């Protein structure tokens, strides 16, 4: 049974250096190349590198050279990256892969580079056969978020926004939509959690 | 038709039990194995126009066969790893099937059948099932009449392609009188005829070349 | 650096039908393609070498094809385990590129419900003012909102964010907000969702003073 799992979710300033690592199991890392991409929502894949730990050579895309260093330990079965002069452009998941007939693929890492100071979220109640309620989270740092009408009881018919970063801070906000003989005959109140800053907040849905 | 060389089977074995631990780790030697066993056994297979690369002699067969082993020496003697391992390796596997394709092509173009009269029987390799069969080309046995004049030695029967055939024992040949009767003249291994201090008495003859369990592979008559 | 695209962004698709993924390739790859399936938060998994041959555990009802510069990957029969995202790979020459994605969603026909939301008593003491609007459950994921201030269009301000295919009602939603300046917002007194669809010939809008 091959594995491989990576390092864990990083998050540092602009201009530090991390150092993901990626730990190898059912092979000897010495026998085959290992690869690291990266992954962003909005640029698609990239291929950054391999390197071969037996010899301890490495290939680059030549516009990821100047950040990335790919070394392995083959006596530990672990490949590393290093991304050095870290800038907000390299906010992605880094992904690292064995490849000799067969892919096999780290769990990711979440690399995020803000210089943003963690602050809770700011949480403003939107009120208007059924009606629509929701909740708009602002200003907050960093992700996640987690929220949840009426304790949770409110499960059905609700579908949160995934956040959009303003300015450094995240932002993002949830609908309910429940029959409206049951709003505001029955009150609805909206649950916000963000446990970067052990935080909650609840805030109820009252009519305008 | 690589598949049938014993060189080629043994060199795969050697190729898994040894070379592959240089390459790839043991976790996919026997996935890989399939992989190149099935590139292997599609040579030659005639699917879909292409009909000639069915079968093949058994001296293109050597050829194919050293061109093979030629360049999987290239691969294990090479240090690369990793996708570009299997990627070399499929790469000259697909090469290899040119490079059989290309003198499976030249076989039927100049070496298949290239009897312009006669029967021809030749010795072919099938790539399919690896079966030597005894491949028969039919054309007429009648190979026209030739017109030798010579008194004071008088008939020559090879054709070119008879020292290349299989099956062919010893060729014997008659004179044909007038009467329509045939009285053997001689018989033996010669291709040819010659008979010392000819006379105006020796004024039809017909060559008869037999095969072993073939029939008749050529006849030709003459008029002296 | 060979540039792939997959023409089309992500294609629908009905619970039986087969599918067929294509990618162009700027220059001749020459049979050094590979395919990958990469469902959403996980990475992705290794489908289809060498643009043809496929790994042990892919099922076969996935198959690849296409050489040169056209390869196309081709999924048989669908199942509700295979709507994910699939990316095409050149590795014929440094460096490796990746192309865009194509995400296989099922079809369906849904009218977006629309609901406008005026700035709290909440936020408008923060000094601030965040006029949201509501997109919920439509399945064309192609839909263009305006927001139009007085009348007239406004362009800046306005971010907006796309939920993933609701797995229960095959429906997408979006949500855009106008995030404006506290003394900015009282200066106009009317405020529109002007939301163009494929749904209907004529917008659905909603507004408020
Ligand atoms: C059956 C028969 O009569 N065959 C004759 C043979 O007797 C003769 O010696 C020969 C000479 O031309 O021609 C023929
Ligand atoms: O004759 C016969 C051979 C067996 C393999 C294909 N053709
Ligand atoms: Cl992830």
């Amino acid at each position: 049974e091959v594995q491989l799992q990576q390092s864990g979710a990083e998050l540092v300033k602009p201009g530090a250096s991390v150092k993901l690592s990626c730990t190898a199991s059912g092979f000897n890392i010495k026998d085959t190349y290992m690869h690291w991409v990266k992954q962003r929502p909005e640029q698609g894949l990239e291929w950054i590198g391999r390197i071969d730990p037996a010899n301890g050579n490495s290939k680059y895309d030549p516009k990821f050279q100047g950040k990335a260093t790919i070394t392995a330990d083959t006596s530990s079965n672990t490949a590393y990256l290093q991304l050095s002069s870290l800038t907000s452009e390299d906010t992605a998941v880094y992904y690292c892969a064995r490849w000799d007939y067969g892919v096999y693929w780290g769990q990711g890492t979440t690399l995020t580079v803000s210089s943003a100071k963690t602050t809770p979220p700011s949480v403003y109640p939107l009120a208007p056969s059924m009606v629509t309620l929701g909740c708009l989270v602002k200003g907050y740092f960093p992700e996640p978020v987690t929220v949840t009408w009426n304790s949770g009881s409110l499960s059905s018919g609700v579908h949160t926004f995934p956040a959009v970063l303003q300015s450094d801070l995240y932002t993002l906000s949830s609908s309910v939509t429940v029959p409206s003989s049951t709003w505001p005959s029955e009150t609805v109140t909206c649950n916000v959690a963000h446990p970067a800053s052990s935080t909650k907040v609840d805030k109820k849905i009252v009519p305008r | 038709c690589i598949k049938c060389d014993q060189f080629v089977t043994d060199a795969l074995k050697t190729f898994e039990n040894t070379y592959l631990n240089d390459h790839l780790p043991h976790d996919i030697h026997k996935n890989v194995m399939r992989m190149v066993n099935h590139e292997v056994s599609s040579f030659g297979v005639v699917t879909s126009e292409d009909s000639y690369l069915g079968a093949v002699d058994e001296n293109t067969l050597e050829q194919a066969t050293w061109s093979f082993l030629k360049d999987l020496k290239r691969i294990t003697d090479s240090d690369l790893k990793g996708e570009l391992f299997i990627k070399e390796l499929l790469w000259m596997l697909r090469h290899q099937k040119d490079i059989f394709n290309n003198l499976a092509r030249q076989f039927q173009k100049e070496v298949l059948c290239p009897n312009k009269c006669g029967v021809m029987s030749q010795t072919l390799i099938w790539c399919l099932k690896c079966e030597k069969q005894l491949h028969i080309c039919r054309k007429s046995l009648d190979c026209g009449e030739r017109h030798i004049e010579v008194r004071s030695d008088l008939l020559d029967c090879l054709l070119s392609w008879h020292r290349a055939s299989k099956g062919l024992t010893d060729y014997s040949f008659y004179r044909v009188w007038e009467n329509s009767s045939e009285t053997l003249i001689a018989k033996g291994k010669e291709p040819y005829l010659t008979k010392s201090m000819v006379g105006p008495e020796d004024a039809n003859y017909r060559c008869v070349l037999d095969t072993i369990n073939q029939g008749h592979a050529t006849v030709i008559r003459y008029d002296v | 650096d060979i540039v792939l695209t997959q023409s089309q962004k992500f294609m629908s698709t009905s619970v039986g039908d087969r599918v067929s993924v294509t990618c162009k390739a700027s220059q001749n790859v020459d049979t050094n393609v590979a395919w990958y399936q990469q469902k959403p938060g996980q990475s992705p998994k290794a489908l289809i070498y060498s643009a043809s041959y496929r790994y042990s555990g892919v099922p076969d009802r996935f198959t690849g094809s296409g050489s040169g510069t056209d390869f196309t990957l081709t999924i048989s029969n669908v199942q509700s385990e295979d709507l994910a995202e699939y990316f095409c790979q050149q590795y014929n020459s440094y460096p490796y590129t990746f192309g865009g994605g194509t995400k296989l969603e099922i079809k369906a026909d849904a009218a977006p419900t629309v609901s406008i939301f005026p700035p709290s008593s909440e936020q408008l003491t923060s000094g601030g003012a965040s006029v949201v609007c509501f997109l919920n459950n439509f399945y064309p994921k192609d839909i263009n909102v305006k927001w139009k201030i007085d009348g007239s269009e406004r362009q800046n301000g306005v971010l907006n964010s796309w939920t993933d295919q609701d797995s229960k009602d095959s429906t997408y939603s979006m949500s855009s907000t106008l995030t404006l300046t506290k003394d900015e917002y009282e200066r106009h007194n009317s405020y529109t969702c002007e939301a163009t669809h494929k749904t209907s010939t004529s917008p659905i809008v909603k507004s408020f003073n």
